[PDB]
RNA sequence: GGUGAAAUAUUGAAGACUAACUACUGCGAAAGCAUUUGCCAAGGACGUUUUCAUUAAUCAAGAACGAAAAUAAACUAUGCCGACUAGGGAUCGGGUGGUGUUUUUUUAAUGACCCACUCGGCACCUUACGAGAAAUCAAAGUCUUUGGGUUCUGGGGGGAGUAUGGUCGCAAGGCUGAAACUUAAAGGAAUU
C-alpha cells in the first residue's frame, strides 16, 4: 500500500519447532501462488529461488542484492530493474556485479542474491497524463510533490 | 538439323532426354521383384520408391528413401519388372 | 507458371502411354478396392494412399487397375473425408504460420508467407463454392480453422 | 456503428494533455485490459489486479508479471538464458 | 645460448619504436624510442632513422649484459593500414649489421575483423 | 505422427476426457491407456500416475496443455486427461505411451 | 606458462595457456577453400578450469580437374560435435598432466581425420588457440603431485 | 551508355553486398565492388637472406612472411596500386597478368 | 544541373505553404 | 597520434565485422540477407507409374512487406505467364547409368571423384540469319509478311512532382496532380 512493483510475502517453515513465520521478498517476473521457492547456498539456480552469487554463474540476473549476506535487503530492489554478475574471483570471495546505471561493486561470493527481475517493468515507459493519479500515488508515499520554480518565490 | 524424321528417332537421343522433353511422356524408370532370401513372397518395389517396403510377416528394408531412386539395402535378389 | 513465384520448375508426374496393363499383376480389381479402403480406414489420404500402393504393393496407378480413382473409390465405400486433400493441408499449414507469428510476431517474411498460404486458400475455396462440393457461404477465418482441421 | 475511428479506449480523456502521448497509452492500455491467457489452467483468466498481479478466475492463481503487460523485451531475454543454463547445472 | 628476452617491435606509419622487455613484457628495461638523434618527424620513417635506432639499443645491451632480444615485428595496429612500415623492415637489417643475435624471428601482425571502422569515412582520407 | 495416431483413438476408440470419467473408468478396470499434459497441474497428473499403478495403466506426457490436448481429441474446448479403455484397433496399444 | 613458487633462485612454472602467431593462421587460411570454428569448455578434478579451440580445413582427391568446390552445410555440423566429444572426456582427471599427454603426440589430429574419412576426410584441423584462466588456490600438497 | 556487362563491379540478381576496410585511407566500399590485392613481402625488404641465416640460430628455419590481404577502394587501386588504364575490349577478359 | 538535387529545393516551397493551412484552418 | 607538408600483459565489461572464410556464386516477393549449433517451421530445384481435375494466366481499387537514413543512381536501367527459335566451356542444387577411377576393413555393400546426359536456373563468350539509331540484345527475336493473353505508362522540351484541393500517416513526408505563359530547340547512340 504505497509502491510500484508488488512483493512476494514468502513464509518460511520454522526449523526449530512447528512454527510458520511469514518473511518478505520483492517482486519476481512470473511467480505463481504456492511456488516452492527454495532458499539455500546448496539450492540449484532457479528463477525466484535465492542463494550466494559466488555459489552461482556469471551473467546471472538476480535482485534484492546486499553488500553483506543476511542483510535481508540492499541494492537491486526497485520496480522492473535487475543486476548482472560480470566477474568471478574465487580468491577471497569476490563477486563483481553491475547495477542499473553501470557500477562495478565487487561483493562476497556468499553475498545474498535471488535470480530474476523486479515485477514492474515498463511502469515509467507509460505517461500518466493525469497529474491526479500522480496525486493518487503520493497518497501513501510522502509530500515531495508538487514542486515549484525558485524564480517564482 | 535442316531435316530429320522427328517421327522415328534413334534409341540414342531417346534415352538421353527428360520424360516430358521426349516425344511421349513415359516412365524412364522401372519396377523390381526384389525380396529377402527367407520369404517366398516376392515384393514388387518401385524405382524411386521413397517409402521403405516391408514383407508379409517380418518387416524388413528393401529400398532406402533417397532424392531419386531409393538405393538397395546391402544385397537382396532384385528382379526388374 | 507456378503462380506466386518465378521458379519455372517442370518436376511433375509422367503417366505412361499404356492406359491398360499391367499383365504382370496378380490378384484383381477386388484387391486394389479393399486395400485402398484399408489405407483410407487408417487415415493416409489418396495422396499417401496411392504412393504406398506403388512400392508396398504392385499398383502403378488406379486407371491401370479399375475405371475409377482413389478419390471416387473412397466416395463409393463411404470412407471419404469432409474436405479436399490440398484444402486440408493448406489450412493445416496456414495454422503453423499463424500460430508461429504468435510465438514470433516480428516475422515480416513469415507474415507475407502466412498471407500467400491464405490468399491461395481463398482462390481455392473461390472455385470450390463455384463447383458446389462444400458449403457456399464458407467464411475462411483461420481463427476457428486452427481447432477445425485438428 | 463503431463509437470512435482512431481514438479507441483513450477517448475517456477527451482532448486534454498531448496527442503523441495518449497514442503510446492505447498500447500497454489493452495489454492489461486484454483477458490474457493464463499459462496454468490453459484458459485465459489473466486479469490486471495491481500492476504485476495476474490472478486466475478459477481456484485463485495470482501470478507475478509486468506492470501493464506481462513481459516485454527485457523480461524475455532473461528467462531464456536462465532456463538453458538451468539444465546446464546437470550438463 | 646467452641472455634471452622479448621486445615487441611496433612499426606503424610515419614512425617506429625499438625497445626490449623480458620473456613476458611486464619488466621492460632500456626504452630509447626511434628519434633521439633526429628532429625531422617526417624523416623518421625511412631506413636512415631505422639504422641508428638498432645502434642506440645495441651499445646499451653490452653495457648491462642482455644480448638476445626476440623480434616480433608489428604491421601497424589492428584496425589500421596493417602494412609493414618503411622502417620496420630496415630494423631487422640494422641489428644484423651491428652484431645482435636473435633466438627466433616470428610475425605478430594484428588482423582487423573488417570491423571497428578505420579512421576515414565513406571516401575516407582524400586529396 | 503422434497427432495422427490419437486421431484414430477418436475415430473408433472409447476414451475418458475428464477427471470423474477417468476415476469411473479406472474404478471398473476397463481403461489401460492415459495421457496427461506437462502444462496442467502435476497434482492431477500424479493421482492418475498413482491410480495408473492401481488400475495398471501406461502413462505418457504429451507436449502442451488440455486446450492443446483438446485440439488433438478433435473439439474446441479443453481436456488434458485421455484415459482410453478400448483402442481403435491400431499400434496405439504399445507405442511411445 | 604461469609463475608457481620460488625456492632459492629456482622458480618453476605450470601449463596455463598455449597461444599462436598470426603468420600460422594467415598461412593455413587461403582463398577458394572452407574454414571452420569449433568452441568447447572442459574442466578437471583438482578444481581447475581451461578452454580449448579447434580450426578445421579441406583438401582434394585422385585425378582432380576443378581447382574449386564448396561444402553443403550437412558436413560442417557433424565434424564440429565430434572434436568436442573426444577432448571433454580425455582431459578430466590429473589436470593438464593428461591434457598435454594427447595434444603433443597428436592423437586428436589422426582421430577426426580417419573418422569422417569414410565419406569426406578434411586435413589439418588442430587446436590453434587454447588458454587456462581458473586455478584452485595454493596448498603445497596438490602442487607436488605434478613435479619432476 | 550501355557498353559494359559487369557495369560497376560484378552484381547480378541480388542488391546488397557488404564492404571491405581500406588500408591507406580507410575507405569502406563492397568486397566485390572495390579491389583485394594480397601483397607477399618479408619481415625486412628483400636482399639480405644470407644475413638473416647468419645472425639468428637454426639453418633457414621455414622463411617467415608478413602476407596480409590489403583491401583498397577503386580510388587507391588506380593510384596507390596497379593502374595501366586499359581499352574497350581489353577490359572484358579476366586475368591478373 | 541535375533536376534530382533541384527537386529537394521545391519541397521546401511547400513547407511554407503548409504552415499557411494552420493560420487559416 | 599525423598530413604532400609544417603545426605488453595475468583476466575482463560491451558491441561491431559476424574478420579471414565471402566469388560475375547461393537464398528471398522486392527491399534484402555474410559465423555457428539447436528449436520452430516454412518456401524452392530435382525426384515421382501419388491425388484433384481447370481449380487458371495476367491485373484498376484494395491488402502484407520493404535498404539506408514505403523511399534511391531499389536498376537485370530491360513488365509478368506461355510457346518456340542456340551451341559451348562453366557453375549451383537435385536425379539416371557407369562392377569406371578409387577407398583398405576383406572383392564387398557403399562412398567421393572423374565422364557424357540432364533439368531449375546464374551468368558470360563467339556468331545472329533476326532485331535494333547505333551501343548492344537468345532477347530489345517470332513487329508493315505488323495481332498468344494481359497490367501500367509516355506524345517537344520547360512550367513540374510544382498550384489546387482531395486523400493516407503520432510526424517528416507522400500519394495524386494541373494550368497559364515561354522558345526551336531539348534528348539518345555513335563518330570526328
Amino acid at each position: 500500500s504505497g509502491r510500484g512493483a508488488p512483493l512476494a510475502k514468502v513464509v518460511f517453515r520454522d526449523p526449530y519447532k512447528y512454527r510458520l513465520r511469514e518473511e518478505i521478498f520483492i517482486a519476481n517476473e512470473g511467480v505463481h501462488t504456492g511456488q516452492f521457492i527454495y532458499a539455500g547456498k546448496k539450492a540449484s539456480l532457479n528463477v525466484g529461488n535465492v542463494l550466494p552469487l559466488g555459489s552461482v554463474p556469471e551473467g546471472t540476473i538476480v535482485s534484492n542484492v546486499e553488500e553483506k549476506p543476511g542483510d535481508r535487503g540492499a541494492l537491486a530492489r526497485a520496480s522492473g530493474n535487475y543486476v548482472i554478475i560480470i566477474g568471478h574471483n574465487p580468491d577471497e570471495n569476490k563477486t563483481r556485479v553491475r547495477l542499473p546505471s553501470g557500477a562495478k561493486k565487487v561483493i562476497s561470493s556468499d553475498a545474498r542474491g535471488v535470480i530474476g527481475v523486479i515485477a514492474g517493468g515498463g511502469r515509467v515507459d507509460k505517461p500518466l497524463l493525469k497529474a491526479g493519479r500522480a496525486f493518487h500515488k503520493y497518497r501513501l508515499k510522502r509530500n515531495s510533490w508538487p514542486k515549484t520554480r525558485g524564480v517564482a518565490m | 538439323v535442316l531435316v530429320q524424321d522427328l517421327l522415328h528417332p534413334t534409341a540414342a537421343s531417346e534415352a538421353r532426354k527428360h520424360k516430358l522433353k521426349t516425344l511421349v511422356q513415359g516412365p524412364r524408370s522401372y519396377f523390381l521383384d526384389v525380396k529377402c532370401p527367407g520369404c517366398l513372397n516376392i515384393t514388387t518395389v518401385f524405382s524411386h520408391a521413397q517409402t521403405a517396403v516391408t514383407c508379409e510377416s517380418c518387416s524388413t528394408i528393401l529400398c532406402t528413401p533417397t532424392g531419386g531412386k531409393a538405393k538397395l539395402s546391402e544385397g537382396t535378389s532384385f528382379r526388374r519388372k | 507458371g507456378r503462380m506466386h513465384s518465378a521458379g519455372k520448375g517442370i518436376s511433375s508426374s509422367a503417366i505412361p502411354y499404356s492406359r491398360n496393363a499391367p499383365a504382370w499383376f496378380k490378384l484383381s480389381s477386388e484387391s486394389v478396392i479393399e486395400q485402398i479402403v484399408k489405407y483410407a480406414r487408417k487415415g493416409l489420404t489418396p495422396s499417401q494412399i496411392g504412393v504406398l500402393l506403388r512400392d508396398a504393393h504392385g499398383v502403378t496407378q488406379a486407371r491401370v487397375i479399375t475405371g475409377n480413382k482413389i478419390m471416387r473409390i473412397l466416395k463409393s465405400n463411404g470412407l471419404a473425408p469432409e474436405i479436399p486433400e490440398d484444402l486440408y493441408y493448406l489450412i493445416k499449414k496456414a495454422v503453423s504460420v499463424r500460430k508461429h507469428l504468435e510465438r514470433n510476431r516480428k516475422d515480416k517474411d513469415a507474415k507475407f508467407r502466412l498471407i500467400l498460404i491464405e490468399s491461395r486458400i481463398h482462390r481455392l475455396a473461390r472455385y470450390y463454392r463455384t463447383v458446389a462440393v462444400l458449403p457456399p457461404n464458407w467464411k475462411y477465418e483461420s481463427a476457428t480453422a486452427s481447432a477445425l482441421v485438428n | 456503428a463503431k463509437r470512435t475511428k482512431k481514438v479507441g479506449i483513450t477517448g475517456k480523456y477527451g482532448v486534454r494533455y498531448g496527442s503523441s502521448l495518449r497514442r503510446q497509452v492505447k498500447k500497454l492500455e489493452i495489454q492489461q485490459h486484454a483477458r490474457y491467457d493464463c499459462s496454468f489452467c490453459g484458459k485465459k483468466t489473466v486479469k490486471r489486479g495491481a500492476a504485476g498481479i495476474w490472478t486466475c478466475s478459477c481456484c485463485k492463481k495470482t501470478v507475478a508479471g509486468g506492470a501493464y503487460t506481462v513481459s516485454t523485451a527485457a523480461a524475455a531475454t532473461v528467462r531464456s538464458t536462465i532456463r538453458r543454463l538451468r539444465e546446464m547445472v546437470e550438463a | 645460448s646467452q641472455v634471452f628476452g622479448v621486445a615487441r617491435i611496433y612499426a606503424s606509419f610515419n614512425d617506429t619504436f625499438v625497445h626490449v622487455t623480458d620473456l613476458s613484457g611486464k619488466e621492460t628495461i632500456a626504452r630509447v624510442t626511434g628519434g633521439m638523434k633526429v628532429k625531422a618527424d617526417r624523416d623518421e620513417s625511412s631506413p636512415y632513422a631505422a639504422m641508428l635506432a638498432a645502434q642506440d639499443v645495441a651499445a646499451k645491451c653490452k653495457e648491462v649484459g642482455i644480448t638476445a632480444v626476440h623480434v616480433k615485428i608489428r604491421a601497424t595496429g589492428g584496425t589500421r593500414t596493417k602494412t609493414p612500415g618503411p622502417g620496420g623492415q630496415a630494423a631487422l637489417r640494422a641489428l644484423a649489421r651491428s652484431g645482435l643475435r636473435i633466438g627466433r624471428i616470428e610475425d605478430v601482425t594484428p588482423v582487423p575483423s573488417d570491423s571497428t571502422r578505420k579512421k576515414g569515412g565513406r571516401r575516407g582520407r582524400r586529396l | 505422427s503422434i497427432n495422427q495416431k490419437l486421431a484414430l483413438v477418436i475415430k473408433s476408440g472409447k476414451y475418458t476426457l475428464g477427471y470423474k470419467s477417468t476415476v469411473k473408468s479406472l474404478r471398473q478396470g476397463k481403461s489401460k491407456l492415459i495421457i496427461i499434459a506437462a502444462n496442467t497441474p502435476v497434482l492431477r497428473k500424479s493421482e492418475l500416475e498413482y491410480y495408473a499403478m492401481l488400475s495398471k495403466t501406461k502413462v505418457y506426457y504429451f507436449q502442451g496443455g488440455n486446450n492443446e490436448l483438446g485440439t488433438a481429441v478433435g473439439k474446441l474446448f479443453r481436456v488434458g486427461v485421455v484415459s482410453i479403455l478400448e483402442a481403435g484397433d491400431s499400434d496405439i496399444l504399445t507405442t511411445l505411451a | 606458462l604461469r609463475v608457481d613458487e620460488v625456492q632459492g633462485k629456482n622458480l618453476l612454472t605450470n601449463f596455463h595457456g598455449m597461444d599462436f602467431t598470426t603468420d600460422k593462421l594467415r598461412s593455413m587460411v587461403r582463398k577458394w577453400q572452407t574454414l571452420i570454428e569449433a568452441n568447447v569448455t572442459v574442466k578437471t578434478s583438482d578444481d581447475y578450469v581451461l578452454r580449448i579451440f579447434a580450426i578445421a580445413f579441406t583438401r582434394k582427391q585422385a585425378n582432380q580437374v576443378k581447382r574449386h568446390s564448396y561444402a553443403q552445410s550437412s558436413h560442417i555440423r557433424a565434424i564440429r560435435k565430434v572434436i568436442s566429444e573426444i577432448l571433454t572426456k580425455e582431459v578430466q582427471g590429473s589436470t593438464l598432466a593428461q591434457l598435454t599427454s594427447k595434444l603433443i603426440p597428436e592423437v586428436i589430429n589422426k582421430e577426426i581425420e580417419n573418422a569422417t574419412k569414410d565419406i569426406f576426410p578434411l586435413q589439418n584441423i588442430h587446436v590453434r588457440k587454447v588458454k587456462l584462466l581458473k586455478q584452485p588456490k595454493f596448498d603445497v600438497g596438490a602442487l607436488m603431485a605434478l613435479h619432476g | 551508355p550501355k557498353k559494359r556487362a559487369s557495369n560497376g563491379r560484378n552484381k547480378k540478381g541480388r542488391g546488397h553486398v557488404k564492404p571491405v576496410r581500406c588500408v591507406n585511407c580507410s575507405k569502406s566500399i563492397p568486397k566485390d565492388k572495390a579491389i583485394k590485392r594480397m601483397a607477399i613481402r618479408n619481415i625486412v625488404e628483400a636482399a639480405a637472406v644470407r644475413d638473416l641465416s647468419e645472425a639468428s640460430v637454426y639453418p633457414e628455419y621455414a622463411l617467415p612472411k608478413t602476407y596480409n590481404k590489403l583491401h583498397y577502394c577503386v580510388s587507391c587501386a588506380i593510384h596507390a596500386r596497379i593502374v595501366r588504364v586499359r581499352s574497350r575490349e581489353d577490359r572484358k577478359n579476366r586475368a591478373p597478368p | 544541373m541535375r533536376a534530382k538535387w533541384r527537386k529537394k529545393r521545391t519541397r521546401r516551397l511547400k513547407r511554407k505553404r503548409r504552415k499557411v493551412r494552420a493560420r487559416s484552418k
